RNA sequence: AGCGGCGAGUACACGUACUUGCUAGCUUCUUAGAGGAACAUUGUGUGUCUAACACAAGGAAGUUUAAGGCAACAACAGGUCUGUGAUGUCCUUAGAUGAACUAGGCUGCACGCGUGCUACACUGAUAUAUAUAACGAGUAAAAUAUGCUUGCAUACUUUUCCUCCGCCGAAAGGCGUAGGUAAUCUUUAUCAAUAUAUAUCGUGAUGGGGAUAGAUUAUUGC
């Protein structure tokens, strides 16, 4: 019936919500293809072309997105669908079958399901950033 | 009902998508299309006028050019209604802060701006006549009527019909 | 079933040099839609080698501190590109771009030793690693100097010197500036 | 007459002062301290400030 | 660098010398009985001084340790 | 395909007093003349009825007399007072808007009658020096 | 009914012992009382520069002063939670009761 | 060496910069460059010939970058 | 602080979007207390096989996981008496080197040096439109209401700090009234600019660049 998974990145936060239903998926109460960049629209997309459309023709996904910016808000919300489909199956189908599924997504690539550990580094006095200094002048 | 024509529609619009779709509001249509095509309407019906003055003022602070297309008054307010959708209760502030840009200062670092408010206050004047946007009683701003938010529906669903069908 | 830009296949090419095989990667896991992955590619030594070869390409095209960071543009100058070099000489883009990157890069060169105390200019041998990062690195620097202060865009410039490169014709930058090195390392050993 | 102290005085350096010196230079004015910066990094920690990183 | 100064030395080689009996080649079960053995006040110490006893088991079965 | 003929097309125009207003396009053409900037020409180019999408080569003769009527007293057309120079005048205590030649006996005038009363700011300009307070220690240095 | 107990210490220390007294205290008396909220942590701050004088390289502290706050809402008489309060709660957590009876 | 490209086209080089559409490349620079006319002329043209169909699009064209290619 | 739950609506569909009243339960999202986790774990290799290093697997994490804070004997005739009711000597103390008040100067310009900002353009300038962050900060004087012939009564009232919204004005700003001593309001399911889309310019010191100058207006303040 109904779970709830979220995916990360730099500071973007996606919540992903699946249930069953007939196929609809929906961003912020917009459809998935008002997504702004256009050029990154495929990253969205990965997923969903992996599995088919067969095993997900009776799923809805709801999402939220907030903080972050262009690319990390795209790359939050691949990793919260993938997640979502993974768990909502571990529930409410046997589980070989989502071994199988697993392993489908990660011969394409990590980071549809584990997080980016990367983040900002503080900066110091004495310079503009964290490493570059002040021009010294003799 | 509508027998207007839509705007050029590029392509990349028409690529197909592994999930399934609705039409019924506003917020299931292309932004830019819906903009440029509504905005002709306005004109056509003369719905609203295009204030003399307006003809040699430009849009704000950080812009120091006008807007060279003779129809941004029209373009201007039509996403204007779109906005009051997704906001109900905003007010003249509320706009300036949207429509805002960077003005370069010369060989002084640049910063971010501030559209000017007349412009946007003779815009939400002249739809209240029209009747499509109120003034709340209630707490602030003003928002969509009934009629309004028909208005803008009715012409989205329209908008789709033309383009995949 | 994946495609390069949804339009390109790369499910049939090959290298036809045995030497760079193993440093220039078109297989599973480098398989990509769009050369956008935000992988982490210099922690370990050789890890650099596993990266898409069309992504080393943009990541290249983002030089001489006005463009820094602008790596979406840089997948835009680069889609266009391989547009027009599929449009004339009717063949596989990627095809074309791997061929580039096997005829870019010089074989030896020449470094100062102090064996006896006295210094040459004794010549040496090119690792694989090394020569395919010189050919990346002289194709975009020609498109980039080709295009400044002139008609021609930068994806059109971008263009015609991949094809040129492939072709050994002594009118792309990287092919002279090969040549130039490897003259110097004949003369000295 | 007397003109003893009648230039008006209500804004600028002249019109405040360090709580503890009456010194009248680099005073702190964040969440009304009004300590110079000298006398306050001596007590600074008797008041709650603390140093981590 | 990850080279153990002489208090963790000290230390683990008393545990391996006074409780050699229930000490064991698994690092899990070596450290349960260190937490209450000795008095260690960080945990951080407390894994490094499991983990060299368990090291110095494994010497052991080779014969004779110098030093021990 | 617009395909004018040369013969109609001319390179060298004569707007007002000493210009040459070569083959660019209107909007740009005229701001050859000494007080049109790119604000006013637009305008100007707008309250004439001309085409902005064409080139300044093929201008009939009446268009030119037309824009240079506007030009000449801007305030019986309808661009307004904060659009203008010499917003006082200083002697007529009217808005006019001076353009080449009429521009320079204008900025000649003013230097020397804050000359002729000692003004400080007058005084400076005769010295060649810089008047609106700049530091000038370090800058320009020739 | 629906008084409320608000807490704030510099000192996280104290303020948690006596955010527990209150909640096993309240406990035995047989009422229903709602958990501790703990309220955003907030930080003031100071960077000024050491050397008195002008000369050396330009070095800085930064100085943090740390505020915290605790919320306890539970239904019961006025005068019995006001004397519960002065049950010898360390001096540096100063206690306002608020009734909030709307 | 400065570029001298007309601004307009004449009568006599108005039939010749129609063969431009028989062209395996079409973009406003090799335009530009085979007939010595200006870019803005070289767009001018390209929405002349595209709109009557002479003039097939190779893919899906950008603010920046509009090359064709011919009919066939 | 959120998510749900029960209604009432405005729209369109063979259930979606938004508005609005009430309010079973839950903590994924938010906030904050206490714990767990990594030890070179397991293999192969190098090593006196000791102290230890390299590659592979698993793992969120294996350069002590990343960044900081503190900082040992001793020195410099390093800087500070212009931070100090910290302070030793000397000088001055009513025609003051004390305390004030009025007007100037610290910025003055043939030149040399250090840190920087803006640029030399098409991977661009101009115009319009779309999408999208994190750390913060905020309330004894003068002024306002009403008279005596700005002087002195009366109110120690609303005033002062951030300011939603409405109206006026090309703009900068002005007028009138909400909320806030604050996860409650300004204001942040967003307070930015690089980005993205379309069009104009078109290799020409040009629509690059914006120094130096002329005229006009409004606020801060005696
Ligand atoms: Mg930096
Ligand atoms: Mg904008
Ligand atoms: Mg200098
Ligand atoms: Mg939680
Ligand atoms: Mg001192
Ligand atoms: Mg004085
Ligand atoms: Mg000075
Ligand atoms: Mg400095
Ligand atoms: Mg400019
Ligand atoms: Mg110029
Ligand atoms: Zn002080």
């Amino acid at each position: 019936k109904r779970v709830q998974t979220f995916g990360k990145k730099k500071t973007a936060v996606a919540v992903a919500t699946v249930t069953n239903g007939k196929g609809l998926i929906k961003l912020n109460g917009k459809n998935l293809d008002l997504v702004e960049p256009y050029i990154l629209k495929t990253k969205v997309y990965e997923p969903l072309w992996l599995i088919g459309s067969g095993k997900l023709k009776n799923l809805d996904i709801r999402i939220r997105v907030k903080g972050g910016g262009q690319t990390s808000q795209i790359y939050a919300i691949r990793q919260a669908i993938g997640k979502g489909i993974i768990s909502y199956y571990q529930k409410y189908v046997d589980e070989s079958t989502k071994k199988e599924l697993k392993d489908v997504l990660l011969r394409y690539d990590r980071s549809l399901l584990v997080g980016d550990t990367r983040r900002c580094e503080p900066k110091k006095f004495g310079g503009k950033g964290a490493r570059a200094r002040y021009q010294k002048s003799y | 009902q509508f027998t207007e024509d839509i705007g050029v529609v590029n392509k990349r619009l028409l690529e197909p998508v592994p999930f399934v779709k609705t039409n019924n509001c506003i917020k299931d249509v292309d932004a830019d299309l819906f903009i440029r095509s509504y905005a002709t309407h306005l004109k056509l019906h003369n719905k609203i006028t295009y204030p003399k003055w307006c003809t040699f003022v430009k849009t704000g602070k950080g812009r120091k050019l006008a807007p060279l297309n003779e129809d941004w008054y029209f373009i201007r307010a039509s996403s204007i209604l779109r906005r009051l959708y997704l906001h109900p209760d905003i007010g003249v502030g509320f706009l300036r802060r949207q429509f805002s840009s960077k003005q370069r200062r010369g060989v002084a670092p640049n910063h971010t701006s501030l559209a000017s408010g007349k412009i946007l206050r003779s815009i939400l004047q002249q739809l209240e006549n029209l009747g499509y946007v109120e003034q709340n009683p209630k707490k602030k701003g003003r928002r969509l009527t009934t009629k309004g938010e028909n208005a803008i529906n009715n012409f989205a669903r329209y908008i789709n019909k033309k383009v995949y069908n | 079933d994946i495609k390069l830009f949804k339009k390109w296949s790369y499910e049939e090419i090959n290298i036809a040099d045995l030497s760079l095989v193993d440093c220039i990667a078109v297989s599973q896991k480098a398989c990509v839609y769009t050369p956008h992955t935000a992988g982490r590619y210099q922690k370990k030594r050789f890890r650099k080698a596993l990266c898409p070869i069309v992504e080393r390409l943009v990541n290249s095209m983002m030089m001489h501190g006005r463009n820094n960071g602008k790596k979406l543009k840089a997948i835009r100058i680069v889609a266009y590109a391989f547009e027009i070099i599929h449009l004339m000489t009717g063949e596989n883009p990627l095809q074309v771009f791997v061929n580039a990157v096997q005829k870019g890069g010089p074989r030896e060169d020449s470094t100062r030793i102090g064996s006896a105390g006295v210094v040459r200019r004794q010549a040496v041998d090119v690792s694989p690693l090394r020569r395919v990062n010189q050919a990346i690195y002289l194709i975009c620097t020609g498109a980039r100097n080709a295009a400044f202060r002139n008609i021609k865009s930068i994806s059109e410039c971008l263009a015609e010197e991949i094809i040129n490169c492939a072709n050994e014709s002594s009118s792309s930058y990287a092919i002279k500036k090969k040549d130039e090195i490897e003259r110097v390392a004949k003369a000295n050993r | 007459g007397c003109i003893l102290n009648v230039h008006p005085k209500k804004y600028g350096q002249g019109s405040r002062q360090c709580r503890v010196c009456s010194n009248k230079h680099a005073i702190i004015r964040k969440y009304n301290i009004n300590i110079c910066r000298q006398c306050f990094r001596e007590r600074a920690d008797i008041i709650g400030f603390k140093k981590y990183r | 660098g990850r080279v153990r100064t002489k208090t963790i030395k000290r230390a683990a080689r008393q545990i391996v010398e006074k409780y050699y009996a229930k000490l064991t080649l698994d690092f899990q079960i070596n450290k349960k009985i260190t937490e209450e053995v000795a008095i260690i006040p960080s945990k951080r110490m407390k894994n490094k001084v499991a983990g060299f006893v368990t090291h110095l088991m494994k010497r052991i079965q080779k014969g004779p340790v110098r030093g021990i | 395909l617009q395909v004018i003929d040369n013969n109609d097309f001319q390179h060298i125009l004569r707007i007002l007093n000493t210009n040459v207003d070569g083959k660019e396009k209107v909007i740009i053409a005229l701001t050859a003349i000494k007080g049109i900037g790119k604000r006013m020409a637009t305008v100007i180019c707008k309250q004439a009825n001309v085409d902005p999408t064409k080139r300044a080569g093929e201008l009939t003769t009446e268009e030119i007399d037309n824009i240079v009527h506007i030009m000449s007293t801007p305030t019986q057309f309808k661009i307004p007072d904060w659009f203008l120079n010499r917003r006082k005048d200083l002697k007529e205590g009217k808005n006019i808007h001076v353009i080449a030649n009429q521009l320079d006996s204008y900025l000649r005038e003013d230097l020397e009658r804050m000359k002729k009363i000692r003004l400080h700011r007058g005084l400076r300009h005769h010295w060649g020096l810089r008047v609106r307070g700049q530091h000038t220690k370090t800058t320009g240095r020739r | 009914r629906r008084i409320r107990i608000a807490l704030t210490s510099k000192n996280l220390r104290a303020i948690e012992k006596v955010c527990s007294d209150i909640m096993k205290g309240a406990k035995e008396k047989n009422l229903n009382v709602s958990g501790p909220v703990r309220l955003p942590v907030k930080t003031l701050r100071i960077t000024t520069r050491k050397s008195p004088c002008g000369e050396g390289t330009n070095t800085w502290d930064r100085f943090e002063l740390r505020i915290y706050k605790r919320l306890i809402d539970l239904y019961s008489q006025c005068e019995v939670v006001t004397q519960m309060t002065s049950i010898n709660i360390d001096p540096v957590v100063e206690v306002e009761v608020i009734i909030t009876d709307s | 060496e400065k570029l001298n490209h007309a601004v307009f086209i004449d009568k006599s080089l108005h039939s010749k910069i129609l063969e431009c559409k028989n062209m395996k490349v079409i973009t406003p620079s090799a335009i530009a460059e085979k007939y010595k006319v200006n870019l803005s002329v070289a767009r001018a043209v390209i929405n002349h010939l595209a709109d009557k169909k002479l003039i097939a699009e190779v893919c899906v064209q950008s603010h920046s970058q509009k090359l064709y290619t011919k009919v066939a």
